[PDB]
């Protein structure tokens, strides 16, 4: 990010919490209460569900 | 590996080639972010130059 006066380096570990995590945490999918995840298929329009 | 195979088996497959390209040197430039701001210059600067 930025070195100081002296030669002390800024890192974005040193301002920051950096981990792999979702996009978004507003959906949370649970199946027979076990943790879980899933697609939602939506069929087109003028389309055979079979 | 599955192109050894199919060097073994010849009297079934013939002429298998990749149709791509095998990989070629190539040149890398490693920018020094601590000697890069040790300068005055910016990495967007030196990219864009590049």
């Amino acid at each position: 990010l930025k070195v100081n006066q002296d030669g002390s380096q800024v890192r974005l570990r040193d301002v920051a919490k950096i981990e792999l995590g979702g996009e978004s945490y507003d959906v949370v999918a649970k199946f027979n209460g076990q943790p879980a995840s899933g697609l939602g298929i939506k069929l087109a329009t003028g389309a055979n569900a079979l | 590996q599955l192109f050894g195979m199919v060097a073994q088996h010849p009297d079934v497959l013939t002429g298998v080639r990749p149709n791509g390209l095998e990989d070629t040197p190539q040149f890398k430039i490693d920018i020094d972010q601590e000697k890069a701001q040790a300068l005055g210059v910016s990495i967007s600067d030196i990219n864009t130059t590049l």
